């Protein structure tokens, strides 16, 4: 098995944040570590300005900024989840930006349990050493000497095994730690005066105290006050020597504080996060004494309004506050000095997108083009949502547009102050006084004829080529400098002009014209019998309208005749297919090689490769489109010209190096358009629709907020609705019943129902208990409004959900597998597989089928449904009586959480027994264990890649591929599932789904990869695991090794070590998994450096070959 | 709870409970049942049943299921565990010694096995192709333990009834077919001063226990103890923390996967859980509820370092949760004689080989399908797990 893991969307969940002077000593910075990625910003007056983003070779787990003595800008310390410590210094050498590494090296220990409450990394305020609490009972101290280039850490044994949080006290003449440890007597705070000289702890400045039983973190107050702040869940305490004062504010008892950050440099004000998004402020009153230091008076908390579920808080300059989120959007709030409404001081300013915890995902196409769009059940808790992720990039009912063009009546402003909008029988000029839009037809242009072209020629004197007549009119001189009328007086369907030359074709008559201001001469009047529907003249480049070569099409087969200019003789006859005449013929030039697009009426485009050297028609690769006519034209986006096709599926043909991309721009329907880069719509071209006049990253993300956590989703084509499984959380009322915290998408659902099951007629809820209520939402596919909300039974959770046709019933059914869970029970004992049917605006419970155990997963199986009933795989047949019936039971699993199927093979991923492959025997009617993986892996997601390859996803962020050991014997040797793939993805994989976000449309271009499996992770990453061939796998492995030899990581971390299959029990090198990011990075490298990789190996093995391999591979991404 | 932990994982992500596993699986411990097929009787040379003592799993790739076993006549048999056929389990048998075998150890990452015997010698075996590589000699009495460091496959150490501790190196000169001690710790556990169990925490650190002194000692192998000329001084020494005044002795030593914590059965029917990565010499947890009357009783840890299973002289195996010692243990009834050298399978959480004096090596496996469809009476299942009350 050989695969190709690439990242369709980089992770967006925020792990940690820090601020300081990183880029330079003057400009403030904000560093965000979105898992493997690091983002450096500059906090300007208008907000964050992106500067540099680097992909660290590891899961960033510690981020701190320190300023050693003798340094101008602060250094950055990063410690990955695999213990690869490194010190990073920003270095902007000229316009080039790079991050050098001052020190690196592993800090992992062979002996020592990874401590609870995660990795804690602290740096001395004096910036003389670094302390890390990686393991229980140990405290690694890394001296910060300039000569410590390898980060030679030394261990320090300490008595208190269980440490909750470590912090460095400010103002101590020697390095001093302050931590809250736990012993059977209860949580205590004890400080140590660590010394680098003896490499051992000493007695602390102040006596150990007994803190609240749930003290969670330590805040080190700066010099003016000193000491430490110990915030817990109910009380907040301040410890400094003999001074000790505590507060018990009821406003924080509701939920526990998580994040904290210092606001003022003196430490007077502190921010505090929360589970529920609350953003407290911890004020510190200043009590100046007669002669002593400025002691504190008392602590005082305040409520500053609700925000996103905070994972990092970072008080930036002025009053803005960055609030990073792991379960929602990471907004950037502003602390208003005066309360505005509802007692909240925070006003959101710039909400940043975050796909967050993708619980479930499905691939569908709504517009029916074959290009699916991701519909993920993103978010969690109060910030749950439903993102519409799709690849690639003014309705005013009007007749069919016969022509659009920028009428630059401005002298040189290059702004379309007028826009000649033309119909078949009418023509109106759209005057645009800046961003204004009004119709004032100019006196210099007629409207009685359907105009075909109104471009400019020279001396800023425009032309106006109408139907049955041609009338050039100078606009700024306001004089008819040339009124050469059309001698044929026919509809001039073809009117080509560029710079100071115009070559029109009135139906079937080409004329050689030297069209100049006050010079409109009819030198030639050549006329052929064949009609000329489209023709254009374009210069080769900077030349003023000089085109030595020209091409002419035909009618019976549209043979693009190519003639050599020096000879005008036959060199090589060319023939093309297609009987229907093309709608438009366009000469296109994005790269050195030119491409003559042939937009036929059926939508098929034959972009022959035209060459100035030869001009012969190259290979005829066909890009299909809809039956609507396609019109091709050049549009202005950058300094390099580009084209913009128009059809029922508009495509921006943005060609890369030696490759033509046909990405579909997010437009419903376009046939006629004109380029426009005005101030009103800088990025939206003036884009007329089929009958309406409108004006206008690669992974566009829509947001549908739900205000509750979605669990699973599915699509129902028959009903055109979704099947989201959001679960609300409401606090139990003091007088009985439940009261929702906020109005979610479940409450504001038109026509909502309540389940009335009588199966469970056989648990006590306190006033403070928070019971969870699970509903089945039904979301329309177009407006995304909640069409239904079927609340389930009390104390009943919903886990699995599928929509499939069952048995012989033609109706499409909504089947949900629920599970009653009481607080006392460790595992659910009663479940339900309830099947609905969205007939019309309502859900009818057709069947109930009470089961004994949780229904962890469900999926359709050959017209039957099988469910994982709490470590028991049962197969249900849909009887004609509309009742599920048992069949094909299998008691050989332990919490079979995940089921996948393909044909007659079931891949039942277990909880800790790895993947099991089952088989349904039709005539036997019983399940058969074909094969089973044996090494335990703690599965999190499974997928059937092929008939043999079985993808997996360990909860330790590791991917692996099983494969049936065919080369063996049946009796216990063919039952062995042998692992082949091993790969440390670095992200927790939540769901696997087939399909790809890239369109295919029968694009038979010999794709090197087979299949496509998108997966979603907790951090919002979306991958595109594919399958490669043996030769391509070997070539890509060689490329990966060479790139590793050449490319230097930002943290000096070896790629082979980062991608090794890491687990607490084993650590194996990556096998059978080609990294996608590393290979795709080959394109961005400079040519002299790419030559280093290329040299000394295919046969020739030269940079063009490797570049085309990587470019072909990157297309799936 | 188990269900809530699995349910919350997709949203909250990975959270560290403290042990290797990410879920609390203490609810399913009651499903352990040993079928009648796994009742292998280690028959002796004469044909009468013989009590097997000392039986551990292997670690070679693609073979992390073979369970070796030894008895009082020196027979060593390799047992398949995943397969289900009474006569197919014994695919390898031979005479390791003529004077019983007291311990076994599999070479890490390889299919090589070493037996500790009463012949005052330790053989080196190639189980891939039956042969005797060598016979280490130098002990003045019967051996009692053999330990292999998982970080160094070619170095192993033994502790004999005579009382001194010697570490061998297979890479050393073969000489005349007899291996020679590299470092020797003479009189390691002086107050019949037998070294009950030797263990390897790291490539260099070695942990030992005594049958009479009752103090666990930690030795580093970098220094040479052969020329010490006095009683060697251990780098660390975990003193006896119990209350009984009698001269006690430990019977088994076990570490977790990370090598930090240490579990040591003692004669006072307690399993003290020390910590070897800090200054807290005093024990962390006290597991009790069994009868550790005999030195043959040993224990083993779960693969996720979450549960500790130990033998007992009350014909039962006890499984405590490593985080909650106060909770009553899960008792694996089914044996009529004492249970010794229990070995939880490191490569499979389900398999627990409850090794016994009853002349019956039982392999316990999880049975989550308790309801199932047939019952098979009590003939099918010979062992039932039940929480102690």
């Amino acid at each position: 098995s050989y695969n190709y893991v690439v990242t369709a969307q980089k992770p967006t969940a925020v792990n940690g944040c820090v601020t300081g002077h990183f880029t330079s000593a003057e400009d403030l910075n904000l560093l965000i570590a979105k898992n493997t990625r690091l983002e450096i910003y500059v906090v300007t007056a208008e907000g964050l300005r992106p500067v540099k983003e680097v992909g660290m070779y590891g899961k960033i787990a510690v981020m701190e900024l320190f300023r050693p003595k003798g340094e101008s800008k602060d250094l950055l310390f990063i410690l990955t989840a695999k213990y690869n410590a490194c010190i990073l210094e920003y270095k902007q050498s000229g316009e080039s930006i790079d991050i050098i590494t001052r020190a690196h090296g592993n800090v992992q220990d062979r002996i020592g349990r990874p401590s609870e409450t995660g990795i804690i990394g602290i740096i001395d305020p004096e910036c003389r050493m670094i302390g890390l609490r990686l393991y229980d009972g140990l405290f690694k101290v890394i001296p910060l000497d300039r000569d410590n280039k390898e980060l030679k850490a030394f261990n320090i044994r300490l008595e208190e095994l269980h440490v909750i949080d470590v912090k460095f006290l400010y103002g101590c003449q020697a390095p001093t730690i302050c931590f809250v440890y736990q012993d059977p007597q209860g949580r205590h705070v004890k400080t140590y005066e660590v010394s680098l000289r003896e490499k051992e702890f000493n007695k602390g400045p102040w006596k150990q105290e007994n803190v609240e039983a749930e003290a969670s973190m330590v805040i080190a107050v700066p010099e003016p006050f000193g000491g430490a702040i110990i915030i817990g869940q109910e009380s907040i305490t301040y410890h400094n020597g003999d001074k000790y004062l505590a507060i018990a504010p009821p406003i924080i008892k509701q939920s526990t504080i998580v994040c904290h950050n210092r606001v003022d440099p003196n430490g007077s004000r502190y921010l505090l996060g929360d589970m529920e998004g609350r953003l407290f402020m911890l004020l510190l009153e200043k009590e100046e004494q007669m002669d002593g230091t400025v002691t504190l008076k008392d602590l005082r908390v305040e409520l500053l309004g609700e925000t996103s579920i905070a994972e990092c808080l970072t008080y930036l300059d002025n009053g803005v506050v960055f609030v990073g989120s792991r379960l929602g959007d990471s907004q950037l709030v502003k602390l208003n000095v005066d309360s505005n409404e509802q007692g909240s001081y925070v006003v959101a300013m710039e909400t940043f997108t975050n796909l967050g915890p993708i619980v479930d995902m499905c691939v569908v196409d709504l517009e029916r083009q074959g290009q699916g769009q991701l519909v993920t059940c993103s978010g969690a808790f109060k910030e749950g949502s439903l993102r519409i992720i799709r690849n690639g990039i003014a309705s005013i009912d009007l007749p069919g547009i016969k022509g659009l063009w920028p009428l630059r009546s401005d002298p040189n402003r290059e702004t379309d102050d007028t826009l000649v909008l033309s119909f078949v029988g009418q023509t109106r000029v759209l005057m645009l006084n800046g961003e204004e839009v009004e119709e004032t037809e100019l006196m210099g242009f007629v409207d009685d004829q359907q105009t075909f072209f109104c471009g400019n020629v020279a001396h800023q004197q425009l032309i106006q080529i109408t139907s049955a007549s041609v009338r050039l009119v100078s606009q700024e001189p306001k004089a008819l400098v040339s009124e050469w009328k059309e001698p044929q007086a026919k509809n001039i369907s073809v009117a080509s002009c560029n710079s100071s030359q115009v070559v029109v074709a009135v139906g079937r008559a080409l004329y050689y014209l030297q069209i100049h201001p006050q010079e409109l001469r009819q030198i030639s009047h050549t006329e052929m019998e064949h009609e000329v529907a489209c023709l254009d003249i374009t210069p080769l480049g900077d030349s003023n309208g000089l085109s030595p070569l020209c091409a002419i099409g035909l009618w019976t087969d549209i043979s693009a005749r190519i003639l050599k200019l020096p000879s005008f003789e036959l060199l090589h006859k060319e023939m093309l297919g297609g009987e229907i005449i093309p709608r438009s013929i366009l000469m296109t030039t994005f790269e050195s090689s030119h491409y003559l697009l042939c937009a036929l009426g059926d939508g098929a485009l034959f972009y022959f490769g035209l060459n100035i050297e030869t001009g012969l028609l190259s290979d005829r690769k066909k890009v299909t489109l809809g039956t609507q006519p396609t019109v091709l034209r050049t549009f202005r986006s950058l300094s390099t010209t580009n084209v913009f096709a128009c059809s029922d599926r508009p495509t921006v043909i943005y060609s890369s190096n030696h490759k033509l991309v046909f990405s579909n721009v997010n437009l419903k329907e376009v046939n006629y358009m004109c380029p426009l880069n005005s101030d009103g719509y800088p990025d939206s071209l003036a884009l007329a629709n089929n009958s309406t006049l409108t004006i206008g990253q690669k992974l566009h993300i829509r947001t549908v907020p739900l205000y509750e956590s979605p669990r699973k989703i599915c699509y129902q084509e028959v009903s055109q609705c979704f099947g989201v499984l959001s679960s609300r959380i409401e606090v139990q009322d003091t007088s009985g019943g439940t009261t929702a915290l906020r109005p979610s998408a479940s409450t504001q659902a038109l026509s909502s129902s309540v389940s009335s099951s009588k199966l469970f007629s056989s648990h006590e809820t306190s006033f403070g208990e928070e019971v969870e209520v699970h509903n089945l939402l039904i979301i329309d596919q177009h407006t995304f409004e909640v069409l239904h909300a079927h609340q389930f039974l009390q104390n009943e959770y919903a886990l699995s959900l599928v929509s499939c046709k069952l048995g012989k019933d033609p109706n499409t059914y909504f089947i949900v597998g629920t599970a009653m869970v009481y607080p006392e029970e460790a595992e659910p004992k009663q479940g339900r597989i309830v099947v609905f049917q969205y007939s019309d605006g309502k859900l009818q419970t057709v069947a109930e089928k009470e089961v004994k155990g949780a229904v962890y997963s469900m999926v359709e199986f050959n017209g039957k449904l099988l469910a994982s009933i709490n470590s028991t795989v049962r197969l249900y047949e849909w009887t004609t009586e509309k009742e599920l019936r048992t069949e094909c039971n299998h008691y050989n699993n332990i919490m079979a959480l995940y089921l996948k199927t393909k044909g007659d093979f079931i891949l039942v991923g277990d909880l800790m027994r790895s993947v099991l492959l089952l088989a349904y025997k039709p005539m036997e009617g019983n399940f058969e264990e074909i094969a089973r993986d044996f090494n335990p892996n703690w599965m999190s997601a499974v997928e059937i890649l092929d008939d043999d390859n079985f993808l997996g996803a360990e909860n330790a962020f590791n991917l692996f591929v099983c494969q049936k050991d065919s080369a063996a014997t049946t009796d216990e040797e063919r039952q062995h599932l042998q692992e082949v793939g091993l790969f440390h993805l670095g992200e927790f994989v939540n769901v696997f789904c087939h399909g790809s976000l890239v369109m295919q449309n029968l694009g038979e271009t010999s794709t090197p990869t087979q299949g496509s499996v998108l997966f979603g992770t907790v951090n919002g990453m979306i991958g595109l695991v594919t399958s490669l061939s043996e030769s391509w796998y070997n070539l890509l492995l060689d490329m990966q090794n060479r790139l590793n030899k050449v490319i230097k990581s930002v943290g000096k971390i070896e790629h082979s070590f980062w991608r090794s299959f890491h687990t607490e029990r084993k650590t194996e090198p990556a096998t059978g998994f080609i990294d996608g990011d590393l290979i795709e990075s080959f394109l961005d490298i400079s040519r002299p450096k790419m030559q280093e990789v290329v040299a000394n190996l295919k046969r020739e093995a030269t940079a063009d070959d490797l570049i085309k391999v990587v470019e072909e591979l990157t297309r799936i991404h | 709870m188990l269900f809530n932990s699995v349910l919350r994982q997709p949203q909250l992500g990975v959270l560290r409970n403290g042990w290797s596993s990410q879920y609390p699986l203490q609810s399913l411990l009651t499903g352990y049942q040993c079928s009648g097929n796994d009742e292998h009787t280690s028959y002796g040379e004469t044909g009468v049943p013989v009590p097997p003592f000392g039986c551990t799993f292997s670690s070679a790739p693609n073979m992390e299921h073979v369970l070796a076993v030894a008895n009082e006549e020196g027979f060593v048999r390799l047992y398949n565990t995943e397969s289900q056929s009474f006569r197919k389990k014994c695919f390898k048998e031979w005479m390791a010694h003529w004077n019983a075998v007291f311990d076994l150890a599999w070479v890490p990452g390889e299919l090589k096995l070493v037996t500790a015997a009463g012949d005052q010698t330790a053989k080196f075996w190639d189980v891939k192709a039956g042969e005797l590589i060598g016979t280490c000699k130098g002990h003045q009495c019967s051996l009692k333990s053999v330990a292999f460091s998982k970080f160094e496959k070619a170095v192993f150490c033994t502790g004999g009834r005579d009382g001194n501790i010697m570490v061998w190196d297979t890479r050393c000169n073969k000489k005349d077919g007899f291996y020679r001690q590299v470092n020797q710790i003479s009189g390691a556990h002086n107050t019949q001063q037998s070294v009950t169990v030797v263990l390897f925490q790291d490539e260099n650190t070695l942990v030992s226990a005594g049958a009479v002194d009752g103090i666990i000692k930690v030795w580093d192998l970098r220094k040479n103890y052969t020329a010490y000329r006095q009683e060697p001084i251990a780098s660390k020494s975990f003193l006896y923390p119990g209350s009984s005044t009698r001269k006690l002795g430990y019977s088994s030593l076990i570490l977790d996967s990370t090598g930090s914590t240490l579990f040591a059965n003692c004669t006072d029917d307690n399993i003290y859980m020390f910590n070897m990565t800090g200054l807290k010499t005093s024990p962390v947890a006290i597991f009790n509820g069994h009868q550790n009357s005999t030195f043959y009783v040993k224990s083993s840890l779960s693969p996720d370092d979450q549960f500790l299973v130990s033998g007992s002289s009350d014909e039962a195996a006890y499984i405590w949760k490593v985080s909650t010692p106060w909770q009553p243990p899960t008792v694996l009834l089914g044996h009529s004689q004492e249970v010794t050298s229990v070995c939880w399978c490191p490569s499979d959480f389900t398999k627990i080989a409850t090794c016994s004096d009853d002349n019956t090596l039982k392999i316990w496996r999880l049975n989550r399908g308790l309801e199932e469809k047939p019952g098979g009476d009590k003939l099918s299942t010979v062992g039932w797990a039940s929480q102690k009350k």
